[PDB]
C-alpha cells in the first residue's frame, strides 16, 4: 500500500502546481495512505499466526509477533503526527504556513515509514546494510527539509556526518562476520554462533548506539534536536528510536545465546554513563528542546537496562515501555506547538532573537500558561509527571516493569543507578512545572492583551469561536487521558504483553 | 601453485583506509586469537586420548 | 620488491602536510589508484574497473564539480618522518601467525562445462535470487532523485 | 558470644579453600601504567600535531583545549591508574577475594595519590573528601557486585533450582541453611536461635 | 593497471618537488624491501615484540606449546 | 601506532575533507569483501561489494547537496 | 486457533483475484469511494482554509480514487489469501480447489500449470513470493508464476470426501501427468 | 544546619551546578570533536573487558 | 560575538592618538577632537579614518558633521561592531 501510493503522490506532487491548499490538501492524501497501511497490515498480520515467526522475500526478511507489534506501532505513531501537518495545530497563518511551504514533506515521510518497518525485519547482513540506509538517508533528507533556514541545513549536514560514521561502524561490522564465516542469512550465521567473534555483533550494535544517541555519542543529537525546527525535531527524535531499539533487540536476543559476559560489562558500561549524563546533562539548561534532548537520553538509557537483561520479562517491559514514552512524546511535543500561540510582544532586553521555526525554545516561555489555557497546562503537567514516574500514570509502570526485568537478571547496580538518576532528573521536570503554576496567583490580577493570539480579528463576537483547532486539541485530550488513566486496563493491556513471544515457545 | 592469502596492501597500509572498530581489534585484541589457537591445540592433544 | 608500498608510504606522507582543499582531493584520487591497480591483479579485475567506471567516473569528478564551487583560500619534517616510520613498524592486520605465512593451492575441476563470467553469475544471482535487494536499491536511488532536488532547488 | 547484626550483601561466587590462586599485582599495575602511560602520551603528542595542522581556525583549539591534558596529568593518571590496580590486587590477596572494603581503600588511596600530583594548587582538605568520595563509587559498585551478579543472580538461581518455581512447603523443613533467593514456609528453630540469638522474646523472655 | 603507467612520473615528481623527503622515504623504503630480502630477522623481531606483550599467541609459544604436549604424551607410553 | 588515533592528523580541515575521509572509510570495507568473496571462490560477496560500491555512491550525492545548499546558504544575500 | 484447511500456502495471483467473494468486491467497492470520502469528511472536521465547509478540488478527487482503488484491491487481496492459508473460513474455497485439481489431474494436466521458467527458477519464484502478503500493506509482490513449492501432497487429491463422488473423476497416477517433478526426470537426473 | 545541609540541597547545588558546568561546555557543533569521542569509543572494544573499573576512574578525573 | 568592551576601545584608540600630532597626550573620553588636540578637517579625517583601520567600523555622512568629542567615538564603536563572518572552513569542523 505504501510503495504503490507514494509513487502516486510523487507523480501527482508535481503536475499540480505550488499553492499551500493543493499541498496541505496532499498532506492529507498522506494520512489517507498511512491509514490505509495499518488496516491493510492488522488485516493480515495477527499474532497467533506469527509467533512462530515466518521468512518472506528468499528469507531476507523474516517476521514474528514482536516486530510486527512494532510496525503497529511506527504506524499508529505516524498517524497522530501526519495529523500535525494535515490540519492546523495554531490557526493563525504566520506560525502554521512553515508546514504547508514544503510540498515533498510528505512524501520523504512515506519514504521514512517504508523504511522504519522493514528495519525490524532484516534477516540478511546484505539487506541490513541496505534498509539502515534507506531509514538513514531519509532523516537526513527530513532534516534538511527547509533549505531556507540557516540551523536546518547546517543540523542535516551535522547529522549526516555522524550518520554516515554509524553506517561505515555498521557496514564494517558486517563485513567482518561475513570475513570470519563466508555466510551471509542471519539464521545461517546463528548456526555459528559459537565460532564466529561475538565483539563483531558488539561493532555492528556500536553503529546501531550512534544512531539512537547513546553516551559517549550523546552530543550530537543534543546539538541537532535544540537547532532543527519543533515540526522536525518531533519526528527525527522519536522515530529513528522505534525502529533501531527493536533491531537492538533482536540481535541481543542472538548473543544471549552464548551469553558473553565480557560484551554486557561493555554495554553495562555505556548505559551506566548515559544515566549520568542524561540526568545531570539538563541540570543546567534554558532551551525546552535541549531539555527534552536530554530526557530522551535518559528514557533511552532505561529502556536499553531492559534490552540488556533480555528474559521473558524484558518483552513485557520493553513492549509497554516502547508504546508509552512514544505517547508521551508525542503528547509533549503536540502541547508545545499549540501553546506557541500565548506568547508575549515587544512594544529592549537581552535582544532574544525567536524564529517562526521554534516559536518556543526556552522553557521561560511556558510562563503563566496555568492562567491563560488551565486546561492544556494540567495535560502537560500529565505528562510531565509521567516521565517522572508518578504513580498510577504510564510512565510509572515503565519504570517498574524495567526494574522488575533488571533486577530478575542480576543488574543490581545499574537498577539502583537508573533510580538516583530518576531522582537527580526530576529535578528539571519539576522546573518545567514550575514555570508554569508557581506565579499564579502572584499574576491572577494582570493587563495583557499582548499576546500572540490576540492578533486575529473578532468574527463577530457572539458566536463562541474555539481558540485551538479541533482535531490537535482533540489528540491532546485523548493522550492525556490515556497517561493519567491507564490504571483501569494496565491488566489487561499487560497481558497483551504475556502474549508477545519472541522464539519463547514453550 | 601454491600462493598466499593476504589482504591487499593498500587495506592494511593506507594511513586511513586500515582504522576501524573491527580491523583495530584484529590487529591489537587477542580475544580472537585466544579461542582460535584451542582448536589448532586440540589437533595434537587429541591424537593420543 | 613490491613497489605497491612506496607508493602508499608517498601517499601516507602527503595525507599529513595536506593543507588547502587541493591536496585533500588529490589524496581521494591516490587512494582509488593504489587500490584499482592492487585489485587488477591479484584478487578480482571485473572490480578493478567497477572501481574506475563508478569512482572515479562518477563521484571525484563531481567531487571536483562542487569544490570549485567551496572556497579557494591560502611540527616540521623530523616528526613528520618519526610518524611514518614508527608507524610503518607493524603492518600485519592479522595476527594468525600461521594463516599469514604458509601458503595454499586449489585444485582445478572440469565439471563447470559452462564457464561464465563472475559478472554473468552476478547477474544470474542479483536479478533472480536476491530480486529484493535490486529493487530497493532502486527505491534508494529513486529517493535520492527526489532527494537531492529538494535540498538544492530553491524555489 | 559475638554481636547479631543484619547482613546487607548481596550472594557472590566464593572460592572455598585451596581455591584462589592469588593475582600477581607487581605485573598486574605494571601493564596498567605503561599501557596508560602510552595512550595519554601518544595522544598528547597527537594532539599536538593537530595544533600546528591548523590554528587560526578557533574550532580546532576549541576542542583540542577539552582533550589537552596537562603536564601533571600526563603522571598523575599513570601513576593513579597504576596505583589503583596494584592496591587492589594486594588487597586482594590477603583477603582471599575482592570485596567493597579493599575496592573503597584502593580507590580512596589512588585517587589521594593521583589527586595530589595534579590538583596540588587547592587545600589538602579538598583532596582528601575528593579521593574519599571517588572511593565510595567504587565500594558501592563493588559491594552491588560490579556490573552484573552473574551466576548468583535470581535467573541463574532460578534455573539451578534454587529458586521458588515449584511453590512452598511446610512439611519438608530443611536442617541445612536455605539459599539466597530461596523462600520457605517454617524455618527450624535453631536457625532463629543462631540469628536472632536467645534473649528478649526467642526460646526465653 | 593505471599506477603502473602513472608510476614513472609521480617518482619523478616526488623527487623534484621534495628531494630531501623523498631521499628518506624512498630510502626507507628500500630498507625494509632489502630486510625481507635478506632476512635480516628485524621486522620479524618487531612483530613478535608486539604478539608477546599484548597477549597475542606468539611463535615461540605454540613451539612451547607442541613440547608441552610432546613431552606429556612420551611419558604415557611409558 | 594506530591506538593513539593517528588517522586524525592526516584528515584535512574543512567538511569537504571529512567527506574524503569517509569514502575512503567505506571503500576499506569494499576491499574487504572482495578479498573474502575471491578467496572463498564466492559470488554472493561479491553482489554485496556491488551493493556497498553503489549505496555507498548514493551517500555521497546526498552529502555534497546538503554541503552544497549549505554553502549557497551563505552567499544567499542575491540584493541585485 | 481457528485454522482450517490449507488450500495453497503461496496461492496465484489469478486464482487469489477468482477466489474473491461477493462480499471481498464489496471490500473492493467501499476503499475506492471510502478514500474520497475520507477526504470529503476530513474537510467536514476541519476545514483546510477558513472556518467553513469547502468541498475540496475536483483534482484531488480523482488521485483519491486511485489511491483508495489501488488501496481497497490489497483489502480484498489480503481477504482472499488468508483462505488460501488456512486462517480464515474455506469450506467456500475448499470445494472449489479441490474440482479444478481434480480436474486437472483427470485431463492428465499439472495442477499448477505449464511454465516457461527452468526448474531452479521455479524455486527461485517460489522463495520470493510465498508469504509476502505479509508485507503486502509495505510494498506490493504477487506470485505471477506457475512453480510446485506450494507445499501440499498430491495424494490429498485422490481420496474422494463427502459429496464429491458424483463429479465421475478418474485420477491417473502422479507419474503420468505432464509438468511435475515425479514426471519429468525421465532420462537424465540434471534436466527436467 | 550544617553537615546535614552539606549532605543535602545546599551541598548537591554545588555538586551538580559543578558538574553541569563540565557538561554544558561538550555540546558545541563541532565535527572534530564528535570525530575524536567516537574513534575513541572503539577503545572499549580493543581492551580486555577487566580494565572498565580503570577507564571509570580516568573518566572522572577529568571531569575535575 | 561583539567581544569589545568600553575600555578596550578607550586603551586602544590612545595609541593610534599618540601616533598623530596632538596638542595635549592626555585624552580621555571628555577631551574634543577639534578644540583639545587643535585638528582641523583634514588633519581630524585621518584620524577618524585611522580609527576604522584598527576598530574595523564605518563612519557614515550623517555623523561626518555631528563628531565633537573622542569617548562618542569610542562608545560609537561598541554600537557598531560585529566579527566577520566566517568561512564553512572556519565555523563548522
Ligand atoms: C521497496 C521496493 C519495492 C519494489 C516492488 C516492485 C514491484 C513488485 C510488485 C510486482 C511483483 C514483481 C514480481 C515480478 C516477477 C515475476 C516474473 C515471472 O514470474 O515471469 C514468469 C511469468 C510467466 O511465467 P508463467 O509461470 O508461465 O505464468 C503464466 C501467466 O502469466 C500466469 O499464470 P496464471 O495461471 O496465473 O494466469 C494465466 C492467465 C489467467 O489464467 C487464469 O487462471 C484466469 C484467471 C481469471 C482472471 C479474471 C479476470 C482478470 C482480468 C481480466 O493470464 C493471466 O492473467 C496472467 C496473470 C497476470 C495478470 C496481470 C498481473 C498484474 C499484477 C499486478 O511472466 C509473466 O508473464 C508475468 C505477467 C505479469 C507481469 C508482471 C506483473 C508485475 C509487474
Ligand atoms: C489510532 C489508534 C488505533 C489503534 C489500533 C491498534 C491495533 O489495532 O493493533 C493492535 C495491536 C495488537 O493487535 P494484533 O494482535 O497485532 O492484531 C489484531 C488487531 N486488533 O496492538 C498494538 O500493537 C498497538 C500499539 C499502539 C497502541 C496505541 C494505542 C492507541 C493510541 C491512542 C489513539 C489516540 C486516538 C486519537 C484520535 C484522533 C482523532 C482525530
Ligand atoms: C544523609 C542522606 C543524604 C543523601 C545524599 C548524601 C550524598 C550527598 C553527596 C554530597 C557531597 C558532595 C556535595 C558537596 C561538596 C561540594 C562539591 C563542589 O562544590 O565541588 C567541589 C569541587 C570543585 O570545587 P569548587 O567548584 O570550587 O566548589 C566549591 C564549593 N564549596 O568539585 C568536585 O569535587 C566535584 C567532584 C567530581 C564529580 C564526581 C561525580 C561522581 C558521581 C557523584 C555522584 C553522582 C551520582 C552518580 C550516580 C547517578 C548518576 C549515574
Ligand atoms: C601521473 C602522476 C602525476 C603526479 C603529479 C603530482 C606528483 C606529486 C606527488 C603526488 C602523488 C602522491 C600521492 C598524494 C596525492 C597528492 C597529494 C599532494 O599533496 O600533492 C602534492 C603536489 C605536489 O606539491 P608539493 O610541493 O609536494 O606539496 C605542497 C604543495 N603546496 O601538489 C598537488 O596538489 C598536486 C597537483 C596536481 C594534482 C593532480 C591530481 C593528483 C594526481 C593524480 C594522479 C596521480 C595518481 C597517484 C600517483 C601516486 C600514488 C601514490
Ligand atoms: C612495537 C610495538 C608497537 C605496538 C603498537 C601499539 C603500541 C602500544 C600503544 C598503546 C597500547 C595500549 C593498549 C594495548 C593493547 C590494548 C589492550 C590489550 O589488548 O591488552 C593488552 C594489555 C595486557 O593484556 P593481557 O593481560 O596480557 O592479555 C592476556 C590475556 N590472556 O592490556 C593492558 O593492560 C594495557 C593497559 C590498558 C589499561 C590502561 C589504559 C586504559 C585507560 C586509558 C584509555 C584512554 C581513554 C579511552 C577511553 C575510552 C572511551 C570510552
Ligand atoms: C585525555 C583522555 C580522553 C578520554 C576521553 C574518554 C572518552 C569518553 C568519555 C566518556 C564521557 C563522554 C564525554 C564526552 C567526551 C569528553 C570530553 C573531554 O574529555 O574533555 C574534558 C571535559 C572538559 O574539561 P574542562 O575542565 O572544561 O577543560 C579543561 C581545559 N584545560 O571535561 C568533561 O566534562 C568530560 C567528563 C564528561 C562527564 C563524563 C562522566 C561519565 C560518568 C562518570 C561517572 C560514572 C557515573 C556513575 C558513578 C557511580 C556508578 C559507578
Ligand atoms: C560520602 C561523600 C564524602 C564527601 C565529603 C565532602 C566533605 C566536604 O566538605 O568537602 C569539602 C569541600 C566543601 O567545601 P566547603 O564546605 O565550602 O569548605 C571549605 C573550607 N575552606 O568540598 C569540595 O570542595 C571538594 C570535595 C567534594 C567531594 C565531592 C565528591 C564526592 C563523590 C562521591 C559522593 C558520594
Ligand atoms: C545498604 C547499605 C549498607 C550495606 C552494607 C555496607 O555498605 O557494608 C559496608 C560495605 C561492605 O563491606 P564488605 O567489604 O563487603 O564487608 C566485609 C565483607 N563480608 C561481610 C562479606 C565478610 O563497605 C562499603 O564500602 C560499601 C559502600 C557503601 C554502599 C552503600 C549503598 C547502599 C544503597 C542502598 C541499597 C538498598
Ligand atoms: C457514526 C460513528 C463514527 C463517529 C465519528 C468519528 C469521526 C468524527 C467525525 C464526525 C464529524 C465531525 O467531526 O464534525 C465536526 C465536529 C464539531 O467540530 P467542533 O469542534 O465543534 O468545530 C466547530 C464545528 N461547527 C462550526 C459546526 C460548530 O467535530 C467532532 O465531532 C469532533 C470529534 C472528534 C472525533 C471523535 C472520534 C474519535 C475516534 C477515536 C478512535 C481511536
Ligand atoms: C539515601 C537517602 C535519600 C534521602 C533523599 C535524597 C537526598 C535529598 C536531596 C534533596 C535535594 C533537593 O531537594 O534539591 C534542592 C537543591 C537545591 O535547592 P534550591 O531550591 O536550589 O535551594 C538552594 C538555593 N541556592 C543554592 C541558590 C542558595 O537542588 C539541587 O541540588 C538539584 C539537584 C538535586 C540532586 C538530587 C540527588 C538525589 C540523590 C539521592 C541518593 C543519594
Ligand atoms: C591611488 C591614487 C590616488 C590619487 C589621488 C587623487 C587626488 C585627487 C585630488 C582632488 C583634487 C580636486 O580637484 C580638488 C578637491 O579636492 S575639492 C576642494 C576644493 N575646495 C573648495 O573649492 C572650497 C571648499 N574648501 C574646503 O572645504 C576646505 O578647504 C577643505 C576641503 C580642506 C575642508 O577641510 P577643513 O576646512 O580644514
Amino acid at each position: 500500500m505504501l510503495f504503490t501510493s507514494l509513487l502516486l503522490i510523487i507523480v501527482y506532487g508535481s503536475l499540480v502546481n505550488k499553492s499551500h491548499l493543493l499541498t496541505k490538501l496532499i498532506n492529507r492524501l498522506g494520512l489517507i495512505i498511512i491509514i490505509y497501511t495499518l488496516l491493510i497490515h492488522l488485516n493480515i498480520n495477527t499474532l497467533e499466526n506469527l509467533s512462530i515467526g515466518i521468512n518472506m522475500f528468499n528469507n531476507l526478511l523474516l517476521i514474528n509477533s514482536f516486530n510486527n507489534t512494532i510496525i503497529e506501532l511506527i504506524l499508529i505513531i505516524c498517524i497522530l503526527y501526519v495529523l500535525l501537518i494535515s490540519f492546523n495545530i495554531t490557526g493563525l497563518s504566520i506560525i502554521d504556513n512553515l508546514n504547508y511551504s514544503k510540498r515533498t514533506f510528505i512524501v520523504i515521510v512515506l519514504f521514512n515509514i517504508i523504511g522504519l518497518t522493514l528495519l525490524p525485519l532484516v534477516n540478511d547482513i546484505m539487506i541490513l546494510f541496505i534498509i539502515i540506509e534507506l531509514q538513514s538517508y531519509s532523516l537526513y533528507l527530513l532534516t534538511a527539509i527547509f533549505n531556507e533556514s540557516h540551523n536546518s541545513t547546517k543540523s542535516a549536514l551535522y547529522y549526516f556526518i555522524v550518520g554516515s560514521i554509524a553506517s561505515f561502524i555498521i557496514l564494517d561490522a558486517t563485513v567482518s562476520i561475513y570475513d570470519d564465516l563466508g555466510l551471509t542469512n542471519i539464521q545461517y550465521i546463528l548456526m555459528y554462533i559459537d565460532k564466529l567473534e561475538i565483539f563483531d555483533l558488539l561493532c555492528l550494535l556500536f553503529g546501531l548506539f550512534i544512531k539512537i544517541g547513546l553516551a559517549p555519542f550523546y552530543s550530537y543529537s543534543i546539538t541537532i534536536y535544540s537547532l532543527s525546527p519543533t515540526i522536525i525535531t518531533n519526528y527525527i527524535s522519536l522515530m529513528p528510536k522505534l525502529s533501531i531499539l527493536t533491531l537492538i533487540y533482536i540481535i541481543m536476543h542472538y548473543i544471549n545465546i552464548v551469553n558473553n559476559t565480557d560484551l554486557n560489562y561493555v554495554i553495562s558500561f555505556l548505559i551506566l554513563i548515559s544515566m549520568f549524563i542524561g540526568s545531570f546533562g539538563g541540570l543546567n539548561v534554558i532551551r525546552i528542546k535541549t531539555l527534552l534532548a536530554y530526557s530522551s537520553l535518559l528514557n533511552v538509557s532505561y529502556m536499553l537496562l531492559a534490552i540488556l537483561s533480555n528474559s521473558n520479562e524484558s518483552i513485557i517491559a520493553y513492549i509497554y515501555y516502547i508504546i508509552q514514552y512514544s505517547l508521551t512524546h508525542i503528547n509533549i511535543f503536540s502541547i508545545i506547538l499549540v501553546i506557541s500561540i500565548y506568547l508575549p510582544i515587544m512594544n529592549n532586553m537581552l535582544n532574544v532573537m525567536i524564529t517562526k521555526y521554534s516559536p518556543i525554545e526556552y522553557i521561560n516561555q511556558l510562563k503563566n500558561l496555568f492562567i491563560n489555557n488551565i486546561f492544556i497546562a494540567i495535560a502537560l503537567c500529565i505528562s510531565i509527571f509521567s516521565l517522572i514516574g508518578i504513580p498510577p500514570l504510564t510512565g510509572f509502570y515503565g519504570k517498574y516493569l524495567v526494574l522488575i526485568s533488571g533486577l530478575n537478571n542480576g543488574y543490581v547496580l545499574l537498577s539502583i543507578v537508573l533510580i538516583i538518576a530518576s531522582s537527580i532528573s526530576t529535578v528539571y521536570y519539576a522546573t518545567i512545572l514550575k514555570v508554569l503554576s508557581f506565579d499564579t496567583l502572584s499574576f491572577k490580577d494582570i493587563i495583557s492583551n499582548n499576546l500572540i493570539i490576540n492578533t486575529s480579528p473578532e468574527n463577530n463576537n457572539n458566536e463562541i469561536k474555539p481558540e485551538i483547532s479541533n482535531v490537535i486539541s482533540y489528540v491532546i485530550s485523548s493522550l492525556t487521558l490515556i497517561i493519567l488513566l491507564i490504571i483501569i486496563q494496565y491488566e489487561n493491556i499487560v497481558k497483551g504483553a504475556y502474549l508477545v513471544l519472541l522464539y519463547n515457545w514453550v | 601453485p601454491y600462493s598466499n592469502t593476504r589482504r591487499p596492501w593498500v587495506l592494511r597500509r593506507h594511513i586511513i583506509m586500515k582504522n576501524s572498530p573491527t580491523k583495530w581489534a584484529r590487529k591489537y585484541s587477542s580475544r580472537r586469537d585466544e579461542r582460535e589457537q584451542e582448536i589448532k591445540d586440540d589437533y595434537i592433544r587429541g591424537m593420543g586420548e | 620488491m613490491n613497489l605497491e608500498i612506496l607508493d602508499l608510504s608517498i601517499l601516507g606522507f602527503y595525507s599529513l602536510i595536506s593543507s588547502n582543499s587541493f591536496e585533500s582531493i588529490a589524496i581521494l584520487v591516490a587512494t582509488i589508484m593504489p587500490v584499482i591497480t592492487e585489485l587488477w591483479y591479484n584478487y578480482s579485475q571485473l572490480f578493478a574497473l567497477l572501481y574506475t567506471l563508478i569512482y572515479v567516473g562518477a563521484v571525484v569528478i563531481l567531487f571536483v564539480f562542487i569544490l570549485s564551487v567551496i572556497n579557494e583560500k591560502e611540527s616540521g619534517l623530523f616528526i613528520l618522518i618519526l610518524v611514518l616510520l614508527l608507524d610503518d613498524l607493524d603492518d600485519n592486520e592479522s595476527n594468525d601467525n600461521d594463516y599469514n605465512n604458509v601458503y595454499i593451492t586449489d585444485y582445478a575441476d572440469w565439471f563447470n562445462n559452462y564457464n561464465e563470467s563472475d559478472l554473468s553469475v552476478i547477474g544470474n544471482l542479483l536479478f533472480t535470487e536476491y530480486a529484493l535487494l535490486l529493487l530497493i536499491i532502486s527505491f534508494i536511488l529513486l529517493m535520492s532523485i527526489i532527494g537531492l532536488i529538494l535540498i538544492v532547488k530553491k524555489d | 558470644e559475638q554481636f547479631h547484626l543484619p547482613q546487607p550483601f548481596w550472594p557472590t561466587t566464593k572460592t572455598k579453600e585451596g581455591e584462589y590462586v592469588p593475582k600477581d599485582s607487581i605485573r598486574e599495575a605494571s601493564k596498567v601504567f605503561i599501557g596508560s602511560g602510552v595512550l595519554l602520551g601518544g595522544m598528547h603528542f597527537r594532539r599536538l600535531m593537530q595544533y600546528k595542522k591548523g590554528s587560526a581556525r578557533p574550532g580546532l583549539a576549541k576542542y583540542l583545549n577539552l582533550f589537552s591534558l596537562s603536564k601533571s596529568q600526563l603522571i598523575g593518571f599513570p601513576v593513579a591508574l597504576g596505583a589503583f590496580s596494584f592496591l587492589s590486587h594486594s588487597f586482594a590477596n590477603l583477603q582471599e577475594g575482592q570485596t567493597a572494603t579493599g575496592e573503597f581503600a584502593a580507590s580512596s588511596i589512588a585517587s589521594l595519590i593521583g589527586l595530589s600530583i595534579f590538583r596540588t594548587k587547592k587545600p589538602l582538605s579538598s583532596n582528601v573528601a575528593i579521593a574519599v568520595g571517588m572511593g565510595s563509587l567504587f565500594g558501592f559498585l563493588t559491594w552491588a557486585g560490579n556490573f552484573n551478579l552473574g551466576d548468583n543472580s535470581y535467573r541463574a538461581a532460578l534455573e539451578a533450582g534454587n529458586g521458588n518455581e515449584g511453590g512452598f512447603d511446610n512439611k519438608v523443613i530443611k536442617t541445612e541453611r536455605q539459599g539466597f533467593w530461596e523462600g520457605v514456609y517454617r524455618r527450624p528453630l535453631s536457625q532463629t536461635v543462631e540469628d536472632l540469638g536467645e534473649g528478649r522474646g526467642i526460646i526465653t523472655q | 593497471p593505471y599506477l603502473v603507467a602513472f608510476r614513472p612520473a609521480v617518482l619523478v615528481f616526488f623527487f623534484i618537488r621534495q628531494p630531501i623527503g623523498a631521499g628518506l622515504l624512498a630510502g626507507g623504503f628500500l630498507f625494509w624491501q632489502a630486510d625481507r630480502h635478506f632476512n635480516f630477522g628485524i621486522r620479524d623481531n618487531i612483530h613478535n615484540f608486539k604478539q608477546t606483550i599484548l597477549g597475542f599467541p606468539t611463535q615461540a609459544s605454540k613451539w612451547e606449546t607442541f613440547k608441552q604436549v610432546d613431552a606429556q604424551k612420551r611419558a604415557q607410553l611409558v | 601506532m594506530d591506538l593513539i588515533l593517528l588517522m586524525l592528523v592526516a584528515v584535512g580541515l574543512n567538511i569537504i575533507d571529512i567527506y574524503i575521509m569517509i569514502e575512503i572509510l567505506i571503500m576499506g570495507c569494499t576491499v574487504n569483501t572482495i578479498y573474502s568473496a575471491s578467496l572463498d571462490n564466492d559470488m554472493i560477496g561479491l553482489i554485496y561489494s556491488l551493493i556497498q560500491i553503489i549505496i555507498a555512491g548514493v551517500e555521497s550525492a546526498i552529502g555534497l547537496s546538503i554541503l552544497v545548499n549549505y554553502n549557497r546558504i551563505r552567499n544567499s544575500e542575491e540584493i541585485e | 486457533m481457528e485454522t482450517y484447511e490449507l488450500i495453497d500456502s503461496d496461492p496465484k495471483f489469478s486464482r487469489v483475484v477468482r477466489y474473491f467473494r461477493p462480499s471481498d468486491y464489496l471490500t473492493w467497492a467501499l476503499g475506492t469511494i471510502g478514500a474520497p470520502g475520507l477526504m470529503v469528511l476530513f474537510e467536514k472536521i476541519e476545514p483546510a482554509k477558513g472556518n467553513t465547509f469547502k468541498m475540496p478540488p475536483p483534482s484531488i478527487m480523482r488521485i483519491a480514487t486511485t489511491i483508495g482503488f489501488f488501496g481497497g484491491f490489497y483489502y480484498a487481496y489480503t481477504s482472499s489469501t488468508k483462505r488460501f492459508w488456512g486462517y480464515s473460513e474455506n469450506a467456500k474455497e475448499v470445494a472449489k480447489d479441490r474440482y479444478e485439481v481434480k480436474k486437472a489431474l483427470s485431463e492428465k494436466k499439472s495442477p499448477y500449470g505449464s511454465s516457461l521458467l527452468n526448474p531452479y527458477q521455479q524455486d527461485m519464484s517460489a522463495r520470493n513470493s510465498t508469504n509476502s502478503q505479509l508485507l503486502l500493506a509495505i510494498f506490493p509482490w504477487f506470485n505471477v508464476a506457475n512453480h510446485q513449492s506450494h507445499g501440499i501432497d498430491l495424494r490429498k487429491y485422490y481420496e474422494v470426501r463427502d459429496g464429491e463422488e458424483n463429479w465421475n473423476f478418474t485420477l491417473p497416477p502422479l507419474d503420468q501427468v505432464k509438468d511435475l517433478d515425479v514426471a519429468q526426470y525421465k532420462e537424465y537426473s540434471n534436466y527436467p | 544546619r550544617g553537615i546535614l545541609q552539606l549532605f543535602g540541597p545546599l551541598g548537591l547545588w554545588k555538586l551538580s551546578t559543578f558538574i553541569s558546568s563540565k557538561l554544558n561546555k561538550l555540546v558545541f557543533l563541532n565535527i572534530g570533536f564528535i570525530l575524536e569521542i567516537i574513534v575513541l569509543s572503539w577503545l572499549l572494544i580493543v581492551f580486555k573487558v577487566s580494565l572498565l573499573k580503570y577507564i571509570l576512574l580516568l573518566i572522572i578525573f577529568i571531569i575535575l | 560575538a561583539s567581544t569589545l568592551t568600553k575600555e578596550d576601545v578607550l586603551t586602544r584608540s590612545v595609541s593610534v592618538l599618540r601616533g598623530f600630532e596632538v596638542k595635549t597626550k592626555d585624552i580621555d573620553l571628555q577631551t574634543t577632537f577639534v578644540q583639545d588636540l587643535g585638528m582641523d578637517s583634514l588633519d581630524l579625517n585621518d584620524a577618524l579614518v585611522a580609527l576604522e583601520e584598527e576598530f574595523d567600523v564605518v563612519f557614515d555622512d550623517k555623523t561626518a558633521n555631528e563628531i565633537k568629542t573622542v569617548g562618542e567615538v569610542v562608545d560609537f564603536v561598541l554600537a557598531n561592531y560585529l566579527p566577520t563572518e566566517q568561512s564553512i572552513n572556519h565555523t563548522i569542523r
